[PDB]
C-alpha cells in the first residue's frame, strides 16, 4: 500500500535537518520496502535528487525514533515550481513525556539489563518495544 | 485558572488548569488540589515543566528543542509519566 | 517575547509566563491573583537580589532564551507578616537516588 510511484519525473529536494539528532532518511521503494540513505548530522542539510510521488520518512539514525518532516510522517516530493527545490524540514516531534523517558533509559541501559531495572513488569515490555520502521508502516497501513 | 499539584514530600506546585489537563489521570483526579504520594518534588517539578513545554510547542512551526531529562531522574520520571499518561 | 518562570517561596512553586517587557509589579499582580496577597506584602528576588517594581523582567535578566518553557527561571518570593518582611527562604526539591549499577 505505502510505496513510491514510479513516475520518472525528477524532483530536487533539500533535506534540512532542524533536529538535534543524526537523521536517517528512508525511501519507501516500489515494493514498499524501506531503503536507508546516508545520514545527516544535526543542523546540516543536503540537496538531493528524488522523483515526484516518491515516499520518504525520517528517523534518528541510532535509535530509530520517529521524526517529523514538514509537520508530518511522510514526505512526497511535489512538482518543482520555477526551478526551485522543495524544502523538507526535518524536526523533532513533541514526544510524550513517557516516550521521552523511554528514549533516555534506552540510551543509558543496554538491552540485556532492562530486567535488572527496578520498575514494574509493564515498563519492561515498553522499553523492549523499540521504535521500528516496519512496525510503523503496519500502523500507517 | 490554576490548580495545585502536591508532591509526596509536601511541595505544592501551582500550574494552569489547562496545562494540568494534559494528563488524563489528573483530569479524572480533579473531576482543585491533587496529592501525589509516589511522586517526589524533583519528579513533579519536571512534570510541570513538560506541561509548559507541550502547550508551547504543540502545533508550532518554530523549531522544537529537545525536552531535557537528567539520567538521575529518568526512571522515576518514567514511572510518573506512565501513571499520569502524558 | 514570553518568558517562563517558577515563582518560589518556602514549599510553594508557581509556574507561569509573562512578557519580557512586563514589570516586576505586574508579576506581583499575578501572584496576588493566585496566593491572595497584595503587591505591597510581597518581595520578589532574582537569587539574593531584591527586584524594583517598575523594572521590566528583561532588565532583571529574565529573557526568552534563558527563561524557557522546558527549563524556566526562578523568581524568589517573600511575604510580609504584619509589620516586617520574612527572610527569603526556598525549600529545595527532593534529591534523586544514586544511579543504579546499570545506568
Ligand atoms: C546519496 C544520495 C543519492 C541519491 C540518489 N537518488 C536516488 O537514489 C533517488 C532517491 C529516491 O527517489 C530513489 N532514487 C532513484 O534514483 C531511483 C532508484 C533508487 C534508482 C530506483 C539521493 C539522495 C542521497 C542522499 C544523500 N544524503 C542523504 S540521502
Amino acid at each position: 500500500v505505502l510505496r513510491s510511484v514510479n513516475s520518472r519525473e525528477p524532483s530536487q529536494v533539500i533535506f534540512c535537518n532542524r533536529s538535534p539528532r543524526v537523521v536517517l532518511p528512508v525511501w519507501l521503494n516500489f515494493d514498499g520496502e524501506p531503503q536507508p540513505y546516508p545520514t545527516l548530522p544535526p543542523g546540516t542539510g543536503r540537496r538531493i535528487h528524488s522523483y515526484r510521488g516518491h515516499l520518504w520518512l525520517f528517523r534518528d539514525a541510532g535509535t530509530h525514533d520517529g521524526l517529523l518532516v514538514n509537520q508530518t510522517e511522510l514526505f512526497v516530493p511535489s512538482l518543482n515550481v520555477d526551478g526551485q527545490p522543495i524544502f523538507a524540514n526535518i524536526t523533532l516531534p513533541v514526544y510524550t513525556l513517557k516516550e521521552r523517558c523511554l528514549q533516555v533509559v534506552r540510551s543509558l541501559v543496554k538491552p540485556e539489563n532492562y530486567r535488572r531495572l527496578d520498575i514494574v513488569r509493564s515498563l519492561y515490555e515498553d522499553l523492549e518495544d523499540h521504535p521500528n520502521v516496519q512496525k510503523d508502516l503496519e500502523r500507517l497501513t | 485558572m490554576y490548580v495545585k499539584l502536591i508532591s509526596s514530600d509536601g511541595h505544592e506546585f501551582i500550574v494552569k488548569r489547562e496545562h494540568a489537563l494534559t494528563s488524563g489521570t489528573i483530569k479524572a483526579m480533579l473531576s482543585n488540589e491533587v496529592n501525589f504520594r509516589e511522586i517526589p518534588s524533583h519528579v513533579l517539578s519536571k512534570v510541570c515543566m513538560y506541561f509548559t513545554y507541550k502547550v508551547r510547542y504543540t502545533n508550532s512551526s518554530t523549531e522544537i528543542p529537545e525536552f531535557p531529562i537528567a539520567p538521575e531522574i529518568a526512571l522515576e520520571l518514567l514511572m510518573a509519566a506512565n501513571f499520569l499518561d502524558c | 517575547m514570553d518568558v517562563f518562570l517558577m515563582i518560589r517561596r518556602h514549599k510553594t512553586t508557581i509556574f507561569t509566563d509573562a512578557k519580557e517587557s512586563s514589570t516586576v509589579f505586574e508579576l506581583k499582580r499575578i501572584v496576588e491573583g493566585i496566593l491572595k496577597r497584595p503587591p505591597d506584602e510581597q518581595r520578589l528576588y532574582k537569587d539574593d537580589q531584591l527586584l524594583d517594581d517598575g523594572k521590566t523582567l528583561g532588565e532583571c535578566g529574565f529573557t526568552s532564551q534563558t527563561a524557557r518553557p522546558q527549563a524556566p527561571a526562578t523568581v524568589g518570593l517573600a511575604f510580609r507578616a504584619d509589620d516586617t518582611f520574612e527572610a527569603l527562604c526556598i525549600e529545595p526539591f527532593s534529591s534523586p537516588p544514586e544511579l543504579p549499577d546499570v545506568m
